């Protein structure tokens, strides 16, 4: 019905209505980062996802 | 005693050069630190999950 992998997660999982076969992955996600040159210089930012 | 045998020491160089290249590959556990942390670092992780 299902798939595992090492992590013992879901990854794989068959339709209950028909006999195709899914694949299961988490979306983007992450920490995001800053890049500044400070306060005392100036006040434009950039935004970094890792 | 360096251009006395210039020509012995280049060929003994170069023999060494072939040895330690030979050494390399001659046997899978010649890496023991960079398997061994590789593998620590992959059964964290997956002692994580
Ligand atoms: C569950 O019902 C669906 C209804 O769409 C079935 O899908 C159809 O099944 C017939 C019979 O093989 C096919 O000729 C059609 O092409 C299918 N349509 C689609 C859109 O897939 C499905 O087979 C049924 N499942 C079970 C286990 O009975
Ligand atoms: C000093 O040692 C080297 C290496 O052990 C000797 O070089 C070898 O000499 C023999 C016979 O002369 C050759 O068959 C080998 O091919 C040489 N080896 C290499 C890597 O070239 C050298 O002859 C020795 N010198 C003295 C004065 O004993």
């Amino acid at each position: 019905q299902f798939g595992r992998d090492i992590a013992d997660t879901t990854d794989a999982v068959r339709d209950p209505q028909t006999l195709e076969i899914l694949d299961i992955t988490p979306c983007s996600f992450g920490g995001v980062s800053v890049i500044t040159p400070g306060t005392n210089t100036s006040n434009q930012v950039a935004v970094l996802y890792q | 005693v360096l251009y006395e045998n210039q020509k012995l020491i280049a060929n003994q160089f170069n023999s060494a050069i072939g040895k330690i290249q030979d050494s390399l590959s001659s046997t899978p556990s010649a890496l023991g630190k960079l398997q061994d942390v590789v593998n620590h670092n992959a059964q964290a992780l997956n002692t994580l999950v």
